């Protein structure tokens, strides 16, 4: 039944007692369950420290993965360049699900194709299809550039993308100076971060490589910015923001804000922005090199330190306040630019927010996941608000990573009882907040998964999420954020600061009970 | 206008290349079309793969069992807890559906083979998910190519610890669509799960057993069926793929009807339950009250006189229920036209509630479906109305610009699209985080879901005062 | 007891059995409480129909206020002026209180001097206050003006604040022409928002009424912005952000947003930014002046319109998608510059943000309160979101602005449910957020005291707070924040479509019964 | 350093006008100094009013009885749960410290008088709020001007509807601080509560009947305090304000001893109880091991041996905890220096608990604190360190300046001052939202605070890298 001036979808529907006494019905009859006392003992031996033991002997399994495919990484890398389209070469249902996953996380257009290869191309390799493709593709969606990229399946029959591409020219499928940079991305090498540096690394080459005998470092007087894999509009704005406000010439190479955040207004834009090729091809001319997140753009380092001769600075990703400190000083000596009045008031505006703010982060403990870069600028970050990061995971990071950050942690008293966990998963942080709970976690949207587990031993066991990260899918508008710099650093305390106060007054809420310290003013 | 609609295709179908244009030209009918190929290169097809067809459709909402996708780490992480079929059960104890259990393909597992780190993998598997009543292990592209065979080690695994392992070899390279994957894992339950209980007779089983086969209980809708055919006195004794446990398939055999909602998905397991065991099955449509008053009074005529009475209890009692639905609704979306695009059974399902809103349906089609959906879609839509076969990017954008419908309801790729062009937007996949659509009371929900976004204050608001 | 290393503050100290014991014999020892079936009963009486009968028949008693008194206003008013000092003639401790309460909202120093009544001054008035007072003000804290209101004694006794201010600079105590603007601001008339106004007509007579026959309106190409009484640091910013934008030549007249917001960098700032004199003195020479906040300004209106002689425009406070319009196309034809494609994107992005996020706000029903021009630019925006606001509470309303507001309700098909109080309170409000449920209210901090009285009733009957007002004492820098234009639109529609599905993840969290609909995209 | 200090409290003193200066002289000393008088106009004075006195400290905790501010709607908002004076209780139905019950004068009740209002209100206030067990009227400023007689209201109701009805006049201009306004609500319970019960010999009493008098449970402090009282075998029948009712303040009267915590708001009520009930009264300390030890002794002096073993019994359980408190904290603060500036107790009473993780506390003062309390002071005080009494924001912000202490411990409207020139700070009145500090259990969140402010990352990062 239903109520049709109060209708009720499927929660709370559900919980009324003619759908209750029939999902008992199907239960008994036909699921053969196990007793609610048998799965009740279970759940509390996976919260035990002899399960966590068990579960971090895993070899083979992986469950709950908190990192995704390098081609993922590719398509928000080709995203960035003007009227480009990203084109992965192979399998058509990897692009419906790279579209899909960044779809539900900005909440926008993502377009991106397929050559569409099916198991005719296995026996005989997909050489046609990326005739076929780049053609169709070319004449369908106008592109001005279209960057290939590769799914597992053209990597392990080894289609060669360099050739693939030249044939398809020299057969007049596309014009011969039509721009198709390519990468092979292969999802079994590393992570879709990985796929970020690797596009890029191949665009570079592309607008580059053959015609380095005309640069000269320093000549366009401008600092190129290489992102990285970044889903915050927040954090492109803010880079952009900081740099004009000290009238530094800069380059954002791969610049996708604009296409992920078009106007409602009556026509959809496929293409917005973006790095234009002129951008790529003069960037040898610049000063230097600024690569925002350095632990996933290796291969990117080393061409541009190698075929551009920049001197690419030893700088961490710019969150928190000594790291955005050292960002803004580096810029401002190669420019040879001052550091505003505006940031240095902005600096000091973080810096009074942290000192009304301390007494409620000191010592809060954290368990906290993400991609390389963000977890050591986040792990920074809590040591510098005077809180424990406890639980450091990163499921993509590598042991030089995890020798920097414990690095980092040794040099602070916050970091005593911190732990960093490379190749570790999201099962596997499920049970370090069990047997060693903290009070919050910092994580994408699959840390939802964790809390509900945690309340379920108990309230007091509860292990509240925090959503700072991708993909964040549950919650609207959060991709407009940022993390990046002093902003970014006071959007975070805020959040920090806030989430533990409610959850206080969540505690607190019980009249003649807890109530007491139902303050109001904290 | 007939002409207008024959002159559309034409004018769309100019911007491609030759064999595009012939290709795409046939995939595009005025209410006559070839269905389920192939997709044409680089033209931004809205398909998936046969992997998303196995795990994603089938097999992932099967409860009580630990899917593993067999791979590298994207697949299994992109279809982590995507589609809402949902269930009731203890996640990581007992029930696994929205976790993602994967075998994580490193350069190691590709030059070596997969199969020794699958044996582990299933080791692993028991020793920390004890509850689990079964296993499968989906198949991404790398496992066909390289050359694994995980049947053998299904096997020596699964007859080593006494315990159901369902291979299915569903790469995404295999077929053209999600189609192909759907029967893939057909075929993975017929020979590995239905034939188990042949032997025993222990089931008390009763002149109303019968199974719902192909609802996947999207925001409930399996449930919101079930509770009316339980009504009507029929017992359901399987919920295939949609909070169904493997006892259920297991016990399909033992009923006495079949009740097939998704053709496209099911028909092939249905179609092998009537030649092995003798029972028949039929096709029911649950969408809007016409429909699922029809279905009704069907199933029921394949019964006795007591469950014919019981229906027409069951539609006397709804019947209040419904009509003050249309009373709401119906002067809010009379006469609004909607342009449909869904894979391969709600393009043609859904019509009927819509009509029951008074809203006409000026265009449909199909992702992945065969030309039996679309013999089947013929009678359902009006003349001159727009039929699409796996529509690209460019043609739905090209076809929506012209006939200017007033509602558009399609996927998550598609939804910000026609939302910035002022189009109103509903999922037809997800139902936009809403549901139950089926029954009844799913009807409801349906309803005042279209009128939220139809009649929306937002669409009025996409024009600047100073742009005008 | 107590363990080192992991101590408890009073929650979760007084939770503790030996605690919890000793409270129990103080209650049945010595309290002579009531009986806990008895206070459940009274309890549950206060939840009903009837007792809201009973509640809204009050006429003598105010509990729980939403509101402040006249003064509080007028020292906002005045720390918006360049380097001056808000002073208020008359008793002691209510500075020590308009300090305090501007302090905990803002988590900044907030300056402010009285002249320290006595009971000498009730008989023989307070003129030698004001005489020494200003002398020694000016001294001890050196600032270019004083801007003097009064509390209630210094009104009661009529004291006559022009009289004794002539006085002090007649007998030398300060410069004869040192600027002393005044203001009658009687906490016993109006509200805070009334004294913000009466001090800033007061503020404009004292730079313009004896030099009118010099000044031509429209000469210096400028529009004039009053604020109002404005606690959120983004709203002035956001008005000045577009303004610029435009390249519209303003003058933004009380100012705070730098002395509310001053770094912390080893010194003290007690004077920063703000309206100069200079800008006070030329203001009739802009093309016009916008009333940000009209309702509360209706003073200045006339003094703006009458002796500066300029036509100020019919404009509603620039809050939601309409209103926000309604300013910049005002702006645009008074100063005739055009609206950017800056502001136009952004307007579409906003757009963008409705079109995504409707579906979770439709049909949602709000209790709310505040000060006038808030309440009817949120009721506003509301609507355009396709919500109800059900409970419109404004306790400083008057009847003319309520008959505007059910105007605005009358216009739309979700204000059919919707009802607008004036002079009603918040223990008003708690009955009808107890009898006439609505999801959320969208409140000031003392709207968490309704929160917990919901959810004793049970979690069924509870009504989450969303904090979006004056003050806002719980929870940390969302004085930060901002309500205006369509970033103020874009931040108000995240923080309650974030609410809502906050709320949806906490109902269905729990496994195996609610857990079903615990979606991980939303 | 006494010249230094001699000569910083001159140079301070030249900005001002000639009879600020001299005025000021007087209320700044090395440790005589003259106190409790007059604020300077235009001096930006921390002092409250005596309303704040009366509503705020006094009358406002008392629990399961309504209060209500007497006057326009400001001072009731601004001290709308201000302060944290802890209770159980369910508020609107029972219990009502954290609401705003107020009369809300327009212009009409000025004019004509608000004391038929006032007659409606208390009938309002029955109706509404059944369970209320007495009602107190708090006269703000307009109320003693426009000549109304709340005491004719309150006898005439208060015998209509057989309530007790307090009215108290505090208003603001009354005195010159906060303190008068304790004074009128000390007499305000004298004259209408206390005597109460003198007929009634209903009341069980014991030999070790006591009250905790002038706790007012900031943050949990009287329970505290409480703990370890009752634990040493006495009974707490009373506790003065902070999460007090009104029957325990009428059988007060019924105790053997009367214990002091706040010398300054509490003194006036138990110099009345001893002369009128013959009860003694002394003051303790519960701030720090050393302080709460030696307070626990002398308070068990006053009766037999079996309260002075169970002292020593109480002494030895606690002794385990703070000593592991001052091992942990007492490294991390040793030698800092202490700035403070609170109201009429706190400057001097914490002292000992500073001085218990090393800390020396080299100036203190008080906003409204009379003589006998800077007599009190003196001994508890260094050699040669500043005293300053109704200290200016001028003057404070220029001692820190000098002195460059390490923490500096007073109020709201000095936190952020002190946190922008990069000193660390910790309020003392509301306890920075932390708390209980009394007792032993006190002693461990005292010491994590100031622990947790003064050794903070942030105060090393004030200034930027390039300046
Ligand atoms: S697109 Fe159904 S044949 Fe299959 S996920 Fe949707 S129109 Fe599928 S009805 Fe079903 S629950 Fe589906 S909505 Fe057949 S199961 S491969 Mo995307
Ligand atoms: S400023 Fe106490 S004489 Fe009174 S509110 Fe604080 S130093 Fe008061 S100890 Fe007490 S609980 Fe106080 S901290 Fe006497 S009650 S008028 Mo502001
Ligand atoms: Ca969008
Ligand atoms: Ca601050």
């Amino acid at each position: 039944s239903q109520q049709v001036d109060k209708i009720k979808a499927s929660y709370p529907l559900f919980l009324d007692q003619d759908y209750k006494d029939m999902l008992a019905k199907k239960r008994d009859g036909f699921e053969e369950k196990y007793p609610q006392d048998k799965i009740d003992e279970v759940f509390q031996w996976t919260t035990t420290k002899e399960y966590q033991e068990l579960n971090f002997q895993r070899e083979a399994l992986t469950v709950n993965p908190a990192k995704a495919c390098q081609p993922l990484g590719a398509v928000l890398c080709a995203l960035g360049f003007e009227k480009t389209m990203p084109y992965v070469h192979g399998s058509q249902g990897c692009v419906a699900y790279f579209r899909s996953y960044f779809n539900r996380h900005f909440r926008e257009p993502v377009s991106c194709v397929s050559d569409s290869m099916t198991e005719d191309a296995a026996v005989f390799g997909g050489q046609q299809n990326m005739k076929d493709g780049l053609q169709n593709c070319k004449a369908t969606y106008k592109p001005d550039m279209i960057a290939v990229s590769t799914t597992c399946m053209a990597e392990v029959i080894g289609d060669d993308l360099n050739a693939f591409i030249n044939n398809s020219k020299k057969e007049g499928f596309i014009p011969d100076e039509f721009p198709v940079p390519f990468a092979h991305t292969p999802s079994f090498v590393g992570s879709h971060v990985t796929g970020w540096d690797n596009m890029f690394e191949g665009i570079a080459r592309y607008f580059t490589l053959k015609s380095m005998d005309d640069k000269v470092v320093g000549s366009n007087k401008k600092i190129n910015i290489v992102p990285g894999f970044e889903t915050y509009l927040g954090n492109f704005r803010v880079i952009k923001r900081m740099l004009s406000e000290m009238g530094v010439g800069y380059s954002l190479l791969s610049d996708p804000e604009e296409v992920l955040d078009t106007p409602a207004d009556g026509q959809f834009r496929m293409y917005a922005g973006g790095t234009t090729q002129e951008e790529m091809k003069d960037a040898p001319n610049a000063l230097n090199t600024v690569l925002l997140q350095p632990w996933h753009l290796e291969k990117t380092k080393k061409f541009v330190e190698g075929t551009w001769k920049h001197e690419v600075p030893k700088l961490n990703i710019p969150m928190g306040l000594d790291w955005t400190d050292e960002f803004l000083m580096k810029v401002s000596e190669i420019s040879g630019q001052p550091i505003p009045a505006s940031l240095t008031k902005e600096r000091g505006r973080l810096v009074d927010m942290m000192t009304d703010s301390h007494t409620w982060l000191h010592g809060k403990r954290f368990a906290l996941w993400g991609d390389p870069d963000f977890v050591m600028g986040l792990v920074k970050f809590l040591l510098e608000l005077g809180c424990e990061p406890v639980h450091i995971l990163c499921h993509n990071g590598n042991k030089r990573w995890k020798k920097a950050v414990d690095a980092i942690l040794a040099a602070s008293p916050y970091g005593k009882n911190a732990t960093v966990y490379i190749g570790k998963d999201l099962w596997h942080l499920r049970s370090l907040v069990f047997t060693d709970k903290p009070d919050f976690m910092i994580g994408n949207s699959y840390g939802k998964f964790i809390q509900r587990d945690t309340l379920h031993k108990g309230k007091e066991f509860e292990v509240p999420l925090i959503r700072i990260g991708f993909p964040i899918f549950d919650r609207h508008h959060l991709h407009r954020s940022t993390t990046l710099g002093y902003e970014g650093a006071m959007q975070i305390l805020t959040t920090l600061v806030n989430s533990i106060l409610e959850r206080l007054d969540e505690e607190t809420r019980g009249m003649q009970a807890t109530d007491y310290n139902h303050d109001l003013v904290r | 206008s007939r002409e207008e609609v024959e002159s559309l295709i034409q004018e769309v179908l100019e911007v491609y290349p030759e064999k595009a244009r012939k290709d795409r030209n046939k995939h595009l009918a005025v209410n006559c079309i070839i269905s389920n190929k192939k997709s044409q290169p680089g033209l931004m097809t809205i398909r998936g793969c046969a992997y998303a067809g196995s795990k994603g459709v089938v097999w992932g909402p099967i409860k009580d069992m630990i899917h593993i996708s067999h791979g590298p780490v994207g697949c299994g992480q992109y279809s982590r807890a995507g589609r809402r079929n949902y269930y009731i059960g203890t996640t990581g104890v007992n029930a696994f559906v929205t976790m993602n259990f994967t075998s994580d393909f490193q350069e190691k597992d590709i030059v070596f083979g997969g199969d020794k780190k699958l044996a582990k993998l299933i080791d692993e598997v028991e020793t920390l998910f004890p509850l689990n009543k079964g296993i499968s292990v989906q198949s991404e592209c790398p496992i066909g190519l390289i050359g694994d065979d995980i049947e053998s080690v299904s096997k020596v695994k699964g007859a080593e610890l006494s315990k159901t392992i369902v291979p299915v070899r569903c790469e995404g390279f295999r077929g053209v669509s999600q189609s192909l994957g759907q029967h893939i894992a057909n075929d993975a339950v017929r020979d590995w799960v239905l034939g188990k209980r042949d032997e025993d007779t222990t089931f008390a089983s009763t002149p109303y057993d019968v199974a719902i086969i192909g609802d996947y209980n999207i925001g409930g809708d399996a449930w919101s069926s079930r509770i009316l055919l339980e009504e009507m006195g029929l017992r359901c004794v399987a919920q295939w793929s949609g909070d169904g446990s493997i006892s259920e398939i297991e016990l399909t055999p033992k009923v006495k009807l079949n009740l097939v909602h998704c053709y496209r998905s099911m028909n092939y397991i249905s179609r092998h339950m009537e030649e092995k065991y003798g029972i028949p099955w039929m096709e029911y449509n649950f969408f809007g009250p016409t429909k699922t008053i029809e279905s009704l009074r069907a199933i029921a005529a394949k019964f006795d006189e007591s469950i014919q009475k019981k229906c027409e209890e069951v539609i006397a009692k709804y019947k209040p229920e419904w009509e003050a639905v249309v009373a709401k609704y119906r002067p809010r979306l009379e006469g609004k036209r909607v342009m449909l695009y869904i894979g391969g059974l709600r393009p043609r399902h859904v019509i009927g509630a819509y009509e029951d809103l008074g809203m006409e349906v000026v265009g449909t089609g199909y992702e992945f479906a065969h030309n039996d959906d679309y013999d089947r879609t013929m009678k359902e839509m009006g003349d001159s109305t727009l039929l699409y076969d796996d529509v690209t990017g460019y043609e739905f954008e090209e076809f929506v610009k012209r006939i200017k419908p007033d509602l558009i309801g399609s996927g998550i790729k598609e939804k910000f699209i026609f939302q910035k062009m002022g189009i109103p937007f509903r999922e037809m996949h997800s139902w936009d985080y809403s549901g139950p659509y089926h029954g009844f009371d799913g009807f409801a929900i349906f309803a005042r879901d279209m009128d939220m976004t139809l009649n929306n204050p937002c669409w009025k608001k996409l024009q600047a005062p100073w742009e005008a």
